[PDB]
């Protein structure tokens, strides 16, 4: 389980980064947020996804 | 522009002359008033009421006519509802526009208040990330110059 490890690790930090890509296009030009709010969904169901599959 | 700029001078044109026509209407509503009010009774005095009736009926007959013309701006002015009940409410229209641009200057600063406090949130949380994690340097700075594109529409004022 390290890879599903390094791989919550990895998202993490990737939605560190989604949500300070956010914060950016919400400061320049609150019309593109939709793909950004995509990624952040999706990025979270991965994390919460891989959660469940260390569950067992 | 041309063409904007000769039929805005039609609109003036028109616009003056409709006042002249207006006041007119006006002058002859004070003085069928002032004939109510100090009728003699006089057939002369009726006959000059009917002529007054006669005058006041050609020119809302010629202002209509105009409002029917096609040689007219009269239609592609526009004109909405508030203004029209704010002066029915005794109140000065001119507040109107003063309120409606201050409105407009109120939504372009609360909205730049909003791009401004989002940037100090962006550039605080991009610096606090960087200082906890040094192997996210590059996607940060990456993050920056891509939310932070060339101007175009930022530098003019």
């Amino acid at each position: 389980y390290q890879y599903k490890i390094q791989e919550l690790r990895k998202l993490l930090k990737s939605l560190l980064l989604n949500y300070l890509e956010l914060i950016g296009v919400l400061s320049i030009n609150p019309d593109m947020y939709e793909r950004k709010v995509e990624n952040i969904r999706t990025i979270l169901v991965n994390i919460h996804h891989l959660l469940n599959e260390y569950r067992p | 522009m041309n063409g904007n700029s000769t039929n805005n001078e039609q609109l003036q044109q028109e616009l003056a002359t409709t006042q002249d026509q207006v006041a007119s209407i006006i002058e002859s509503f004070v003085e069928l008033g002032v004939s109510i009010y100090d009728f003699p009774g006089t057939p002369e005095a009726t006959k000059g009421m009917i002529t007054n009736l006669q005058r006041n009926v050609d020119r809302l007959y010629k202002l209509n006519v105009r409002s029917n013309d096609p040689q007219s701006s009269l239609s592609k002015v526009d004109i909405p509802l508030e203004v029209v009940q704010y002066i029915e409410d005794g109140r000065n229209p001119d507040i109107y526009t003063r309120e409606f641009v201050e409105a407009i200057r109120r939504s372009n600063q609360y909205q730049r208040g909003k791009m401004h406090g989002l940037k100090q949130l962006r550039d605080s949380l991009a610096d606090k990330i960087v200082d906890e994690f040094p192997e996210l340097k590059e996607p940060v700075e990456d993050i920056i110059k891509r939310t932070s594109p060339i101007d175009n529409v930022s530098n003019t004022h």
